[PDB]
């Protein structure tokens, strides 16, 4: 490419189909946009996952009563009531308020 | 440099009047929400070589339940107020019955005049405020929920009901805005109502410590 | 926040025996008239005029920030050039140089300290757009203007004329938590949290960030999970 | 989309394209330049839907 | 009075909420399952649907107990699902959409 | 600016005042050589930096093979029809899509945008 080329297929604009097949430069530039994706999913995981253990580690002692109260280990109060109703999360559904619009 | 100051003394005035009758304090509606025009009018429209000097602006407040408990609310000239400027106050302090006080700094306050503020607690409950700090309600936030402190008896009742022990509840430290705001001590049980997107209400309760 | 960089164009020292000599061609000094050593700055004015200064507001700022040290002579906004010039009523001349990098870096001109870039347009979204309640008890959805900064003060921007001081929010947990306490920090704590996930389009049941927020919290300062 | 992307090339060139408000240069350009191939890109892929 | 609670509850306008219980598809299945025939006149008395309404809100207990603590807890922590149950179960709109007998 | 060395053993000289005169004079800081000043401008700061590059740009960068080159734009000297164009590399430049047009005939050498 000439220096300074600001154009479509100067900059990694693929105006070819998978059908049609690329041309050698859209070749390369389809590999270098793969190749971002390709790291971020070894790169994403390290995080992830110390993330995860991080959050568990913090609240894996947290249950519910039989005052149906949620305590930690130590009997400090967190929450009065389960999720501020004392329902279990897995038995609700989406509804309407009818009067409220 | 006029208006700006007059209309920020006016705001300062307003939030310490809301700030008493939530604490309690008896004060009429007219002074609860008065315009600026009526502030202007009042005390002269001048804050800087005038009529309303900060000398002026004193509240003298007396509690709801008996007019025996009364708090000032005192207004410093100098920008970075001393141990020599707050024992005038204290010395009017004793000259009267009246057990607390505020003090509202334009400055930070030396670290000198706050450790006397802090030995002297038991005998005055006086506390300090900066003006910058005051130029708004906190309480008017959107993010901020309805609080409200508990009476003693009130406390015991719940801690009775739930059978939890005082170090159990949900705490708040004594120097978050909120409660410095309300102006409460230690081991002091403060109600606070919030929406709840899940069940309408929600009552919680955070002891002071 | 705008330093005086931003609307300053060049700035020269010279060395000018008699303030009424002007070795410059000013008639703007002949009219308007101790130091011969003198610091001469030109703006512009595309920058002044988009955001409404005066020269006196700026020599009124300048006495201000350097307590009568120095002085300062300005062109009218008549003349096509704004030109203001500094000397010094009574270590030599290498301090004036150090003054002006001084002026330069942390004169304060307009707006407040910790902000760079403030942007405005009119929300799209019902959630950031005002929603009222008419006569007949609808919820018509107005569009307002609002504006997003690349900073934080939390509490100047509250304590100022004309900003709505009950639904400004910042995106900083710490600036909400020594500004409007432990509440209101769980509250945006939440919305925060829960924009994150929801930005996908997925759904996580409340139950679960409302735990998280409240085992981060119900100490009384920010318990952060580490 | 190609042609007008050309287009855009040349009014910048030429110094006739003036910033977006709250943006520079550089990035109006490279906003339209995206806003463009964008456009052609979710028009081809209707046709072809169709 | 329901009414007003739930606009200062969602200042957003959307309804969509999450609750235990999806009443209109009980409201449903009850048609079908005794062949409401929504076109004649309805046989339920509307005063049972009121007086039935308030005894069902009494069943349904998230904190027990009688002192006025408990009592106020337990309004709280029902309330939205309360809202929704006496918009739902009206005596106008069960007379008028529903037709149950 | 004319910053100037000394001329008797080569160092920069320095600005100084002559009180009794107040008179700027350049002096050595190693002999007594000293020269009366011509302009009394010492420290000049352009802080925008709008800088012409066109005081920077080469005519031998004529000769690169990778550069476009263009006749639409034809050179107000000599009116010759080849040119080379490029754009400007620091970010300090005041027009981001500023071109920058060299004559592509030898010993011409204007430069213009
Ligand atoms: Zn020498
Ligand atoms: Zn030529």
């Amino acid at each position: 490419f000439i220096k300074d080329d600001y154009g479509p297929e100067s900059r990694g604009f693929v105006e070819n189909s998978y059908l049609a097949g690329l041309t050698p430069t859209e070749f390369f530039f389809h590999a270098m946009g793969g190749r971002e994706g390709l790291i971020d999913t070894a790169v994403k995981t390290a995080e992830t996952g110390y993330i995860q253990r991080r959050l568990i580690k913090s609240m894996e002692s947290v249950m519910v009563k039989y005052d149906a109260t949620v305590r930690n280990s130590i009997n400090q109060v967190v929450q009065l009531r389960y999720g501020e109703d004392g329902l279990a999360g897995e038995s609700v559904e989406f509804q309407n308020l009818a009067t409220l619009k | 440099d006029d208006e700006e100051e007059t209309y920020r003394l006016w705001k300062i005035r307003k939030t310490i009047m809301q700030l008493c009758h939530d604490r309690g304090y008896l004060v009429t509606q007219d002074e609860l929400d008065q315009t600026l025009e009526e502030f202007k009018a009042q005390s002269g429209d001048k804050p800087s070589e005038g009529r309303p000097r900060r000398t002026d602006l004193t509240v003298l407040v007396a509690h709801n339940d008996d007019p025996t408990d009364q708090m000032f609310v005192f207004f410093p000239e100098e920008p970075k107020v001393g141990i020599k400027t707050i024992k005038v106050y204290c010395q009017r302090m004793q000259e009267e019955n009246i057990t607390r006080a505020l003090i509202v700094v334009q400055q930070g306050m030396t670290p000198s005049a706050k450790q006397s503020l802090v030995d002297m607690a038991p005998k005055y409950i006086l506390e300090q405020f900066l003006q910058q700090e005051l130029l708004i309600n906190i309480t008017e936030h959107e993010l901020v929920p309805e609080h409200v402190v508990m009476t003693k008896e009130e406390v015991t009742e719940l801690l009775a009901r739930y059978k939890l022990r005082e170090n159990q509840l949900p705490r708040i430290q004594a120097g978050d805005p909120v409660a410095r705001y309300f102006g409460i001590k230690r081991g002091q049980v403060v109600k606070i109502i919030r929406p709840s997107e899940t069940a309408g209400r929600y009552i919680t309760y955070r002891l002071v410590q | 926040h705008t330093t005086l960089r931003k609307v300053t164009a060049n700035t020269a020292i010279y060395y000018d025996p008699n303030p009424q000599s002007t070795v410059v061609a000013e008639d703007q000094e002949w009219v308007n008239v101790i130091s011969p050593w003198l610091l001469r700055v030109e703006l512009d004015r595309k920058h002044m005029t988009d955001r409404k200064l005066t020269m006196e507001q700026i020599a009124e700022k300048i006495n201000a920030g350097f307590g009568d040290d120095l002085n300062c002579i300005f062109n009218d906004d008549n003349a096509e050039k704004l030109v203001l010039r500094i000397r010094i009523m009574n270590d030599d001349d290498v301090f004036l140089r150090c003054i002006e990098s001084n002026m330069l870096t942390d004169m304060t001109l307009q707006g407040i300290e910790q902000i760079s870039k403030v942007y405005m347009h009119l929300p799209q979204t019902d959630n950031k757009k005002k929603i009222i309640i008419t006569e007949d008890g609808e919820f018509k959805a107005l569009q307002e203007w609002i504006l997003e900064t690349d900073g934080v003060s939390l509490m100047r921007v509250l304590s100022e004329k004309d900003v709505d001081p009950v639904r400004t929010t910042s995106n900083d947990i710490v600036e909400i938590f020594t500004v409007l306490g432990i509440e209101a920090v769980r509250k945006a704590l939440e919305r925060e949290l829960y924009h994150v996930i929801s930005f996908d389009g997925s759904y996580v049941n409340y139950r679960h960030l409302a735990l998280l927020c409240d085992t981060m919290t119900c100490r009384g300062h920010l318990m952060a999970i580490t | 989309a190609k042609q007008d992307v050309i287009e855009v090339i040349e009014k910048a060139h030429n110094n006739e394209l003036e910033p977006t408000p709250g943006n520079t240069l550089r990035q109006t350009f490279e906003n339209q330049v995206n806003r463009i191939l964008n456009d052609a890109r979710d028009k081809t892929g209707s046709s072809a839907q169709k | 009075e329901d009414r007003e609670v739930l606009r200062v509850i969602f200042p957003t306008g959307d309804s969509k909420v999450v609750l235990p219980c999806n009443l209109l598809r009980m409201i449903w299945n009850a048609q079908k399952i005794f062949h409401i025939n929504p076109r004649l006149p309805s046989d339920l008395h509307p005063i049972k649907v009121v007086e039935g309404v308030k005894e069902l809100s009494k069943k349904l207990v998230i904190v027990n107990g009688d002192d006025p603590l408990s009592r106020q807890a337990q309004e709280n922590a029902t309330l939205l699902f309360n809202i929704h149950l006496r918009s739902t179960l009206c005596s106008r709109r069960m007379a008028e959409e529903f037709r149950l007998s | 600016v004319g910053i100037r060395f000394c001329q008797e053993c080569n160092n920069m000289l320095y600005p100084k005042e002559d009180k009794e005169n107040r008179i700027l004079l350049y002096a050595c800081r190693n002999c007594d050589y000293q020269q009366e000043a011509d302009n009394s401008c010492i420290y000049v700061n352009k802080i925008t930096h709008e800088v012409d590059e066109l005081t920077q740009i080469i005519a031998d960068v004529s000769q690169d093979p990778t550069l476009p080159r263009t006749e639409d734009h034809p050179c107000q000297k000599c009116g010759h029809k080849e040119a080379v164009f490029f754009q400007s590399h620091s970010a300090r430049a005041e027009d981001a899509m500023r071109l920058y047009y060299v004559c592509t005939a030898p010993h011409c050498g204007h430069r213009w945008t």
